[PDB]
């Protein structure tokens, strides 16, 4: 569970992501490409060289359902309800991939936000995504 | 493959009883129905609506038999998993798409099938050896994914 | 999120292990001692050979607590409360692990009770020892 | 461990310029905070119980160092990692108790504190060699555990 400083913690870090999120999606991706190789299998479909511009929509979106996550820390569930259903019906992503990205996210975020990716707000943002990668896995069965 | 004599010799004794045909419909079956995310690379076997669905349908079935089959002419191999499933390594990533995980996923679901056959005889020491070969088997089946 | 078939599968399934459940969580502990060694450091304190009263004694804790479970199903993270708490701070196992004891445990249930694990059933025992591995380590953080 | 000779010199380009002091103390404590079970195998440390008490914590900082001195003295030898950690192995498995699950999480939270010390420089080729590289550490610690 995410507790009240947890949810300051991940408003002040993402707050600073500001608007480069879309960019931190794509190199997010990019990372999670190159070095988890298997996690391209989900990608067929996708042109995966670097600056790409099937990358780069596609982490926007990322960061887009990660920053609506954010605006609805206390009622995620709900807020990313659609999101949940097409992974569990359509995508059907195995669930030891949604660790593979989280770790990924982080090293974007920690390469990016010196001052603020201290011990606490890792900490932080590791349980965040957890809680996002258990909503986004909840319906699969 | 650090498999010991005497478990390289539990693991073939017992392969030699197993009905491939029975044991593979139902492995793959089981799957679709217990992680039902792998059924994603099945959408034209049909109606996989149900459990029932699953283990009645026929390409089920027939598939099962095909994937054990060449796991089963892997245990033949055994001091050489790499090299006997380079080529299927291949067409699993380039042309099919499917991620590694799934080959463990169906080890474990072999593993309990083979339990529910064979009770007794499938004991703590032969699972110990079966886990072992199915962990290789699914490393080996993943090596040339790049 | 366990279905009502789900839990009607389980109380049925388990119904019929009845009073092996001892023996039953002892026979799952030693193929995970055997099948998954690296679980063996969490319990260096004990007589882990074949037979051992320690390892006896320990399954039929465990058996228990799985059958407190059952009886509790619609009601688990109360019921388990307690330990819960032991596993986050005292005991301090790797959720990893949870998965190498619950499928020892299916193996355990499908050899012990052929004509019970149908497919459905397996699916719901495995969805059953997944919520409470949950539960159990859901307070790590 | 394949590594190739790109990634074998983009790893060891990095590592000349790390201060393996800090970041061994950094990397320990951040694992013992982000993921506070690992506290288990550190109760004589003292006082583990906020972020500040656990990074200053001076046996943490000394603990920290000398395990990262172990795995750099490990990056010289690339090519013979499970004979270069055997003895260590060995003392983990039989001594310590630790389960080989700890040596995995140490490795991702030592790739991001290299992230967090040297943003842009931690490029995702950059990444990948390291991951490459924390992993087969991970596993020739592992590799004597029976
Ligand atoms: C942090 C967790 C993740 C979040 C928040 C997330 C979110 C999203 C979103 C917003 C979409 C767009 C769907 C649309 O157009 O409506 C999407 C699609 C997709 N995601 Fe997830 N995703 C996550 C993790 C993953 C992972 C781990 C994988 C597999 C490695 C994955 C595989 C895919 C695939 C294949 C698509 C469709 C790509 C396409 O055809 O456009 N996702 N995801
Ligand atoms: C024990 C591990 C496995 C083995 C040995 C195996 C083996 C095989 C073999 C020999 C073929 C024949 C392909 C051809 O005709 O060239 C095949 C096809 C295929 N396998 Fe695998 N398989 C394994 C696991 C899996 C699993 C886990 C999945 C996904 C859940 C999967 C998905 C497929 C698919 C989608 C095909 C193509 C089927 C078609 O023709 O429609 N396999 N497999
Ligand atoms: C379904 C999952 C599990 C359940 C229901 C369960 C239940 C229990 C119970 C009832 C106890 C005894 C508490 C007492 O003393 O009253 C216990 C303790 C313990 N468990 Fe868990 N357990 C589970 C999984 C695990 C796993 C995966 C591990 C690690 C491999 C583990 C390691 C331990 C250890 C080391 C103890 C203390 C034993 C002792 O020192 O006597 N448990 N567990
Ligand atoms: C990068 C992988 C690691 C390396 C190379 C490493 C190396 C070392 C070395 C050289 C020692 C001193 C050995 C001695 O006393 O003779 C040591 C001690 C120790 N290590 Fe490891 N270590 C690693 C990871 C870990 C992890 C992740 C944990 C637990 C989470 C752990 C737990 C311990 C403990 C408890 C000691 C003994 C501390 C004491 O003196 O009281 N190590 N390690």
């Amino acid at each position: 569970v995410l507790s009240p400083a947890d949810k300051t913690n991940v408003k002040a870090a993402w707050g600073k992501v500001g608007a480069h999120a879309g960019e931190y999606g794509a190199e997010a991706l990019e990372r999670m490409f190159l070095s988890f190789p298997t996690t391209k299998t989900y990608f067929p479909h996708f042109d995966l060289s670097h600056g790409s511009a099937q990358v780069k929509g596609h982490g926007k979106k990322v960061a887009d359902a990660l920053t609506n996550a954010v605006a609805h820390v206390d009622d995620m569930p709900n807020a990313l309800s659609a999101l949940s259903d097409l992974h569990a019906h359509k995508l059907r992503v195995d669930p030891v991939n949604f660790k593979l990205l989280s770790h990924c996210l982080l090293v974007t975020l920690a390469a990016h936000l010196p001052a603020e990716f201290t011990p606490a707000v890792h900490a932080s943002l590791d349980k965040f995504l957890a809680s996002v990668s258990t909503v986004l896995t909840s319906k699969y069965r | 493959m650090h498999l010991t004599p005497e478990e390289k010799s539990a693991v073939t004794a017992l392969w030699g009883k197993v009905n491939v045909d029975e044991v593979g419909g139902e492995a793959l079956g089981r799957l679709l129905v217990v992680y039902p995310w792998t059924q994603r690379f099945f959408e034209s076997f049909g109606d996989l609506s149900t459990p029932d669905a699953v283990m009645g349908n026929p390409k089920v079935k027939a598939h099962g038999k095909k994937v054990l089959g060449a796991f089963s002419d892997g245990l033949a191999h055994l001091d050489n998993l790499k090299g006997t499933f380079a080529t299927l390594s291949e067409l699993h990533c380039d042309k099919l798409h499917v991620a590694p995980e799934n080959f463990r996923l169906l080890g474990n679901v072999l593993v309990c099938v083979l339990a529910h056959h064979f009770g007794k005889e499938f004991t703590p020491p032969v699972q110990a050896a079966y886990q072992k070969v199915v962990a290789g088997v699914a490393n080996a089946l993943a090596h040339k994914y790049h």
